[PDB]
């Protein structure tokens, strides 16, 4: 696992908001899973 | 004339595929016997599989058939012959 | 549509090569990634 700082590359003075993360899902992901779906989330599985 | 066999498993982001076949003379049933399949693919797809569909051929018209079963975490003993073939 | 249930066995009896391939996925539509595996009689082609 390798990582480095990119403050002078990716970050911007106005805020670089071109990167996203997931925080809501009906259960956790499996190892090495690319869940890249993007629909409205509902706390009890309903359409919204 | 021929029976084709495949095994599909989705594990650690990889789709595993095994293949094998034999000559047949059956019309409607599923021939009994013993045959060991070999690995052919290991695809780093990283995708979520819960369903699948078969892709058929259109004619304009003989009959054809296929079969689906399900796999389980089951313990097996395998008998290897002198040449390393499972019999 | 047939459930995958974390692993399947598939077989087919042929005299005219009717079954050519399979599609594997979740919701089985363009709202998510899925893989198409086909024997197109000249090449075996796999795409996700
Ligand atoms: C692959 O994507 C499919 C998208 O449909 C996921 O299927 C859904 O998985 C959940 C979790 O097992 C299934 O059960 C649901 O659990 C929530 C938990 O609170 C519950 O509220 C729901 O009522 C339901 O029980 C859900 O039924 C299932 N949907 C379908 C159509 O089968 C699938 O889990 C994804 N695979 C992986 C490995 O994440
Ligand atoms: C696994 O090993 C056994 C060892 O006995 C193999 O059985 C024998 O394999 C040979 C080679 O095909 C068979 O044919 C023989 O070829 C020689 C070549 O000069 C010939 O002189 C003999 O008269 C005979 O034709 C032999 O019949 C066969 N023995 C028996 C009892 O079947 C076996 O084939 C090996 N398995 C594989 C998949 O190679
Ligand atoms: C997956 O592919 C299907 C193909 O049918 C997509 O469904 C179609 O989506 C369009 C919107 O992009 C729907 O509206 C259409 O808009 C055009 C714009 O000029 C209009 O000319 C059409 O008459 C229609 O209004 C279209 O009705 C819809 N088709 C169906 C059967 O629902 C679907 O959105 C695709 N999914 C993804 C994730 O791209
Ligand atoms: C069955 O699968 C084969 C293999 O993909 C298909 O034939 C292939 O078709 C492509 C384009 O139609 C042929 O040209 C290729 O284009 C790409 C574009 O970037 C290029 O990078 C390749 O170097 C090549 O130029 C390709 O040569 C051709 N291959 C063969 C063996 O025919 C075939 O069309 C498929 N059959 C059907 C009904 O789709």
């Amino acid at each position: 696992v390798l990582a480095w700082n990119t403050r002078n590359i990716d970050a911007t003075s106005t805020g670089n908001y071109n990167y996203k993360y997931r925080y809501l899902r009906h259960g956790k992901l499996r190892p090495f899973e690319r869940d890249i779906s993007n629909v409205p989330f509902s706390p009890d599985g309903k359409p919204c | 004339k021929h029976l084709r066999e495949f095994v599909f498993k989705n594990k650690d982001g990889f789709l595993y595929v095994y293949k094998g076949y034999q000559p047949i003379d059956v019309v409607r049933d599923l021939p009994s016997g013993f045959n060991t399949l070999k690995p052919i693919f290991k695809l780093p797809l990283g995708i979520n599989i819960t369903n699948f569909r078969a892709i058929l051929t259109a004619f304009s018209t003989s009959a054809a058939a296929y079969f689906v079963g399900y796999l389980k975490p089951t313990t097996f003993m395998l008998k290897y012959d002198e040449n390393g073939t499972i019999t | 549509v047939i459930p995958f249930k974390d692993g399947i066995y598939f077989a087919a009896t042929e005299k005219s090569n009717v079954v050519r391939g399979w599609v594997f996925g979740s919701t089985m539509n363009n709202k998510s990634q899925s893989v198409i595996i086909i024997n197109n009689s000249t090449n075996v082609v796999i795409r996700a």
